[PDB]
């Protein structure tokens, strides 16, 4: 063990990190009366129905 | 001067006893509230102005 010949140092190290998300939404509130286009073969009813407005630009 | 039109479809079921019907009980509302005069004109876009925005890079 002389002249140092067996002294010994040593370091490491590692690392990780990962992640991610994600996400989504939708509202939607109002009234618009529709009309009946078809009935069908066991009565329930297509229904179909548009509103058009021009507040005075568009 | 300002024109207020509206055209639709009526259910006579609907309409209450004052001879009156909420416009969210018509079928196919058309709804228009414009206007005229310089008081109209100085709210539409430059021509200039206009053509930028549709064909502008950004």
């Amino acid at each position: 063990f002389g002249n140092s010949r067996a002294d010994m140092e040593a370091s490491g190290g590692n690392s990780f990190n990962g992640k991610g998300g994600a996400n989504a939404s939708n509202t939607f509130s109002g009234t618009l009366t529709v009309t009946v286009d078809q009935v069908l073969a066991n009565g329930n009813l297509h229904v179909v129905g548009e509103k058009q407005i021009a507040i005075n630009q568009g | 001067t300002e024109f207020i039109r509206f055209s639709g479809v009526v259910n006579p079921r609907t309409i209450s006893g004052s001879n009156s019907v909420p416009s969210t009980q018509v079928a196919d509302a058309r709804i228009e509230y414009v206007g005229n005069g310089y008081i109209n004109e100085a709210q539409n876009m430059g021509w200039l102005q206009r053509f930028f925005l549709n064909l502008s890079p950004m």
